[PDB]
RNA sequence: AUAUAUGCAUAAAGACCAGGCU
DNA sequence: ATTAAAAGATAAAGTAGTTGAGCCTGGTCATTACTAGT
DNA sequence: ACTAGTAATAACTACTTTATCTTTTAAT
């Protein structure tokens, strides 16, 4: 009861849906494109825009707020970004499953 | 059409055709773009769904990116700020990547294209999963293993248990 | 729907102990937030005490729900369930 | 703050376009659709209020409100006194000035007959019995519902509306 | 081990730095007094000092 | 590089909740003067890249005692080095 | 095997009906055992025949 | 019963004891030491 | 520092059948945290300013149906790695059947 | 350094000096870097 | 305008209300806080019907607060803004820049670019007003408008209307 | 028309390794 | 009538997970050859 | 004409898989 009072209705969790992040998913939660390198920009503190620690992912000090959310470290759940990739990468945990389903699916129509 | 062969190498997928057959390397864009073809109908009854776990999304062409509360910066002796594992993983990613287009949008010696590709999908798998079978696996700046998000999850230490 | 008729109650007419706990429980911290007592207050001031003499005499005003295994549920009063 | 019995309506793969509202093409939402359901689920028609009956029903409502607080005893002021609270009260005046200036019919012997004239989108009923109409081309000109309907009839309902109904 | 292992006692305040045990309850416990350490867990609402009162007691 | 002295709210930031009057000018102890838990024993500066904040350590919490010896020298660098030790009775 | 387990269930779109223990204390939730196998009303009646 | 079959556990010619358990929650394909006991006629 | 409530106490008390003891002692006494989720997607990506009461969905364009939730905030981070991971867990409040 | 693991650990210890006995025990101590119970039995030859 | 909606609100109870008139609270509770309150999905809401006897249901005894919620199921009366709907409205305040008009609790603000240039605003009239040939627009006179646009704070509803149409205008 | 700012009264290292305790 | 073709049973071998609870203490957290300031 | 930042340099048990086998069937 210690939190701040929200005018969104409180309930709990009746169902969890698992599945696969798609890319238009993955580009709509984002709210920053990371692209740059670096970190700071010559180390003066005000971490690059863009780049892996950006403010408006998020607030860990109580010196600057979150820029995305508003709230302080104690409230703000932290934000997600998006990186795109120049070429396809595979994914470790799908590596099997994947090359199962090219043992279903025809390599050049996709038809079973 | 004749099928291929697929065979399971390291993080590669080796695809032999019998004609003497052909050995050839099945590449994520082209198995990207053969799922991308799968009738709703067809991807229902392989056991995925079309709404929530479509085949072509196993593959990654977008890496989403954690807030720093996920990864919460470290300091190594008072005023001077480290960086956590994951910090350094994802800075040797984005590395890669941009390596990638830099080296793609210049000269092509296809072999530099393909071993750069291979190091950028070891990143990528050893982001994931560090734990490996049959190959070495990251070394983190100070020599010990890098610690990735399968050795954060699993294990009695884990964050499950 | 999902309710069952109290003509067609099958559970237990007792009350079990974590029903038991649970209303004591509920009543005890209804009673610390200055809830209506349904008996008189002698001399004990421990509210579980209070919630423990209103069980006795069959007071508390709350409903027991019972949930069976398909999803349908019983509503049992707490001055119909048997204390032992 | 409030919740409907229409919900759900959970993400999807792929993304519905029609989702923008406009009367013109006869799209009034999902929380308006032509179907609802009651308190028991069953299926039923949209309920539009034109503002005669609007006025009847506020009406009603306000007498079956004053019935349950007074107990057993006519003017915008005493009606919006009736409710409480600044801003209900604001709501309830500021709604009653509009209404009755603008209620086209403010008889329950005319309302009656209305019903009976009016017994089809329920929002063309509401429009037709709200603002006033006095030739086909401006009936079809204020909304295009009139315009687009095969069977159209406009002059003897239009006529019915001037004559029958209240000129 | 099992469900007597972790049970709810009534606190009496004394003094000296160690945790007081009746005899008979170190068997359920598998405790002796050779420099056992044990935890305590204070609960912190109504309902559920009832049901440590009525359920683990 | 770091400096023993004595911290002062005026000069120095990050300062402890303890008691900073147990110690003399050069920033230690003095040895037979009875201290008790979450008091600075040895004070340390560090300076800023108030330009020097705090890097003070302090006895032990749930620790009382007397200061029993104190020793500085020079280590290998060539900076100071300071050992406390302090006395109690079980 | 936490990681096995969770991405076959993100491959296979599994759902979790959030009905068993272990999903519940996971989620901070009370569980179906015990004091939590059933729900608390209050006895409009009694309180109206006061 | 989780509870009340393991907490003897701890306290402890066929196989016997705590590898005997194992072997029968495990539910081996291969016994240590099989046997089979063959009742005759009353005859 | 905090002691520990092992798995072996989480199975004390389940045989015991105190489930609000273990509720109490796995979230008030413990890491606590309130969160945000959208109606549409299920998913945690809900921007909430409480200062001036807006509370925003980026992919579904929702700014209505959404809900606040209490979870441990171990919870909330094993989320959070799973969608780093392009696995997508979705906590919705009521039942499809 | 950099060969952290593949490498024997615990070779060099503080030593004790909780009292002479168990300094001198500390002194005198074997360890073998198995990390099966037969090798930790009291063999015959331990004579 | 003016729809027929079923709403239903979940409303907690404080245990210190648990008597035998707990009924007519939650029943003046309901009243006080569905009319006059305007929401995103269903709009304005201009009032309840029936609401002298409305079933409340039975509590829910939330776990380790005490408190009781109830969801209660109700027919009310509301108010929406349409896109592209005509109504009529009675002007509050003409400006150069623009004038406002009524409908219900609804402001309806129409911009310069929505009147046609044969209306002309004149400052000097007494009231300052709008007029042209046989055309005069003053404040508190009857004008008919089409929304063109319906915008939410949650709190309230805002909307423009356009007279740049046919059959439109002063009545 | 104000007048400069020349200022800041708590921040939470964590991860590994080794040796012991019942 | 009898035996080449081969689809399929299945025998054999390669691979992979995972290890009882907590509690305390102390120690560590690289390295050096290339290229720019005065 | 010299210096210091500085960046890159485990067995036990189980399952699964593969190739071998071969028996089987229709074809020589
Ligand atoms: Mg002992
Ligand atoms: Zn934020
Ligand atoms: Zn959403």
């Amino acid at each position: 009861s210690q939190f701040p009072y929200s005018s969104a209705p409180l309930r709990s969790v009746k169902e969890v849906q698992f599945g696969l992040l798609s890319p238009e998913e993955i580009r709509a939660i984002s709210v920053v494109k990371i692209e740059y390198p670096e970190i700071m920009d010559e180390s003066r503190q005000r971490p690059r825009e863009g780049g892996l620690n950006d403010p408006k992912l998020g607030s860990i000090d109580r010196n600057f707020k979150c820029q995305t959310c508003g709230e302080g470290m104690a409230e703000c759940p932290g934000h997600f970004g998006h990186m795109e990739l120049a070429k396809p990468v595979f994914h470790i945990g799908f590596i099997p499953k994947i090359k199962k389903v090219c043992e279903c699916i025809c390599m050049n129509c996709g038809k079973l | 059409n004749t099928q291929p062969v697929v065979r399971k190498d390291g993080m590669k997928l080796w695809g032999t055709w019998k004609k003497q057959p052909e050995r050839k390397l099945l590449t994520p864009g082209e198995i990207l773009n053969v799922f991308k073809h799968i009738s709703p109908e067809d991807c229902f009854r392989l056991g995925f769904n079309e709404d929530y776990a479509r085949p072509e999304w196993m593959i990654i062409t977008v890496l989403p990116v954690p807030p720093p509360q996920v990864r919460p910066s470290i300091a190594m002796d008072e005023t001077t700020q480290g960086q956590d594992d994951l910090t350094h993983k994802l800075s040797d990613i984005l590395k890669a990547n941009i390596n990638v287009q830099k080296l793609e949008m210049d000269g092509s010696p296809q072999h530099i294209i393909n071993e750069v590709e291979q190091l950028l999908q070891f990143h990528v798998a050893t982001y994931m999963d560090n734990d490996i079978a049959g190959q070495p696996q990251a070394l983190q700046k100070s020599g010990r293993p890098v610690k990735a998000i399968r050795a954060r999850l699993k294990g009695k230490e884990g964050r499950l248990r | 729907e999902l309710a069952i008729l109290k003509e067609e109650r099958t559970t237990t007419p007792y009350l079990t102990k974590y029903e038991r706990a649970r209303i004591l429980g509920t009543r005890a911290l209804q009673i610390s937030m200055n809830a209506p007592v349904l008996v008189d207050i002698e001399g004990e001031t421990d509210p579980l005490q209070i919630a423990m003499k209103e069980l006795s005499q069959r007071k508390i005003p709350l409903v027991i729900r019972r949930y069976l295994p398909d999803g349908s549920y019983e509503d049992w009063g707490c001055d119909e369930l048997i204390v032992d | 703050v409030s919740t409907s019995t229409v919900g759900a309506r959970r993400r999807r793969a792929k993304q519905q376009v029609d989702d923008e509202e406009n009367a013109t093409l006869l799209r009034l939402g999902p929380e308006f659709a032509l179907k609802q359901y009651d308190h028991d689920g069953n299926e039923h028609d949209l309920i539009a209020l034109s503002l005669s009956e609007s006025r009847l029903l506020i009406r009603e409502a306000l007498k079956a409100r004053s019935r349950a607080r007074n107990g057993g005893v006519i003017d915008d002021d005493e009606l919006a006194k009736v409710t409480s609270g600044a801003v209900a009260n604001g709501v309830v005046k500021k709604t009653l000035d509009y209404l009755n200036t603008f209620a086209r019919f403010k008889d329950e012997e005319t309302c009656t007959a209305v019903d009976q004239l009016l017994h089809l989108h329920p929002f063309e009923i509401a429009q037709l019995s709200s603002l006033g109409c006095e030739d086909v081309d401006e009936a079809i000109t204020l909304i295009p519902s009139l315009a687009a309907k095969k069977e159209v009839n406009l002059q003897r309902i239009l006529d019915e509306l001037n004559r029958l109904e209240d000129p | 081990l099992h469900k007597m292992s972790m049970m709810a006692h009534r606190v009496k305040v004394m003094p000296y730095s160690t945790f007081r045990l009746n005899l008979s309850v170190t068997s359920p416990y598998n405790a002796d007094f050779d420099g056992d350490e044990m935890n305590l867990h204070v609960p912190q609402s109504e309902e559920t000092r009832a049901e440590l009162s009525q359920l683990c007691a | 590089v770091e400096e023993f002295e004595k911290p002062t709210r005026a000069t120095t930031l990050r300062l402890k909740h303890g008691t900073y009057e147990k110690l003399d000018e050069d920033g230690l102890i003095a040895p037979g003067v009875r201290v008790s838990g979450d008091d600075i024993i040895i004070g340390k500066t560090t300076p800023i890249p108030h330009t020097k904040r705090d890097a003070s350590t302090p006895l032990r919490s749930t620790e009382n005692g007397i200061v029993d010896q104190v020793l500085l020298t020079t280590n290998q660098e060539g900076l100071k080095f300071v050992k406390v030790r302090m006395r109690t009775t079980k | 095997e936490t990681v096995e387990i969770l991405f076959e269930a993100g491959a296979a779109a599994e759902l979790d009906d959030c009905r068993g223990v272990s999903e519940n204390v996971m989620l901070g939730q009370l569980a179906p055992m015990g004091t939590g196998a059933f729900d608390v009303m209050i006895d409009e009646k009694l309180l109206t025949s006061l | 019963a989780a509870q009340s079959i393991g907490e003897p556990a701890t306290q402890m010619n066929v196989t016997l004891g705590v590898p005997r358990l194992k072997e029968i929650l495990n539910v081996a394909k291969n016994i240590k030491t099989p046997a089979l006991t063959v009742y005759l006629d009353r005859e | 520092g905090g002691l520990r409530f092992g798995e072996m106490e989480r199975d004390c008390m389940i045989a015991h059948g105190a489930a609000g003891f273990l509720k109490e002692r796995l979230m008030e006494a413990s890491d606590a945290f309130r969160v945000h989720v959208c109606g549409i997607c299920g998913l945690m990506s809900v921007i909430a300013n409480l200062k001036k009461n807006q509370f925003e969905c980026r992919s579904c364009k929702n700014k209505t149906n959404i809900y606040q939730l209490h979870i441990p905030y171990a919870a909330k981070l094993l989320f959070q790695e799973l969608m780093a991971m392009n696995i997508a867990p979705r906590l919705y409040t009521e039942r499809s059947g | 350094q950099k060969k952290a693991m593949s490498s024997r650990a615990g070779v060099s210890q503080v030593l004790n000096r909780y009292t002479y006995s168990s300094t001198l025990s500390h002194l005198r101590r074997t360890n073998t870097p198995i990390g099966l119970a037969k090798p930790r039995q009291l063999h015959n030859t331990h004579w | 305008m003016f729809f027929l909606k079923d709403l239903s609100l979940i409303l907690t109870l404080h245990p210190s209300y648990f008597g035998p008139q707990m009924n007519q609270y939650l029943r003046e509770k309901l009243l006080t806080d569905v009319e006059g309150t305007c929401t995103g999905q269903f709009g304005y809401i201009v009032t309840v019907l029936d609401g002298m006897n409305i079933d409340v249901g039975k509590g829910r005894i939330i776990p380790g607060s005490g408190s009781a919620e109830f969801e209660v199921k109700y027919r009310a009366v509301v108010w929406k803004p349409f896109k592209g709907e005509v109504v009529d409205a009675i002007v509050s305040n003409v400006s150069p820049i623009g004038f406002f008009a009524d409908v219900g609790p609804l402001n309806v603000f129409v911009s310069t670019r929505l009147i046609p240039d044969n209306l002309v605003y004149n400052p000097s009239n007494s009231p300052p007003a709008y007029m042209s040939n046989d055309e005069l627009i003053t404040k508190g006179s009857k004008v008919r408008l089409k929304v063109v646009g319906t915008r939410t704070d949650v709190n309230e509803i805002y909307a423009i209307g356009s007279i740049k149409e046919d059959f439109l205008g002063a009545i």
